[PDB]
């Protein structure tokens, strides 16, 4: 789906960039934010890529951006 | 298992057990650091100043 129901737990899209319209970090990279969220950790979350994803029940999905001036920022996916 | 359905199953609810468990109570600090970080900035920039430097919070 590329459209969130509730909180977009169950979004699987191609989005990759936040609100603010910064690329997301890789998840399985470590640049230019160091995290925990491995998608080899969480492997149930459909970590892909750099695609928005929402892992940790927030009220949007998120993501890490690309500046080391803002660590994580939250993505803009329309609703279904 | 013996009938296979824990492999089904995959823990989903162990997982999400503790999902509620963490609330992100570390991710909150976090967010609360950088919040005053970010602000800590303006006060270097010097825009305004209207903080005396007396209580500073």
């Amino acid at each position: 789906e590329e459209c969130m129901h509730g909180s977009g737990e169950n979004y699987d899209g191609k989005i990759s960039k936040t609100m603010s319209g910064l690329e997301c970090q890789a998840w399985d990279s470590q640049s230019p934010h160091a995290h925990g969220y491995i998608p080899s950790k969480f492997p149930n979350k459909n970590l892909k890529k750099n695609y928005c994803r929402n892992p940790d029940r927030d009220l949007r999905p998120w993501c890490f951006t690309t500046d080391p001036n803002k660590r994580w920022e939250y993505c803009d996916i329309p609703r279904c | 298992g013996s009938a296979g359905l824990q492999e089904k199953e995959r823990e989903l609810e162990d997982l999400k057990d503790a999902e509620l468990k963490r609330l992100n109570e570390e991710r909150h600090d976090h967010d609360k650091r950088e919040a005053e970080r970010k602000a800590l900035e303006d006060k270097l920039a010097d825009k305004q100043e209207h903080l005396d430097g007396a209580l500073r919070y």
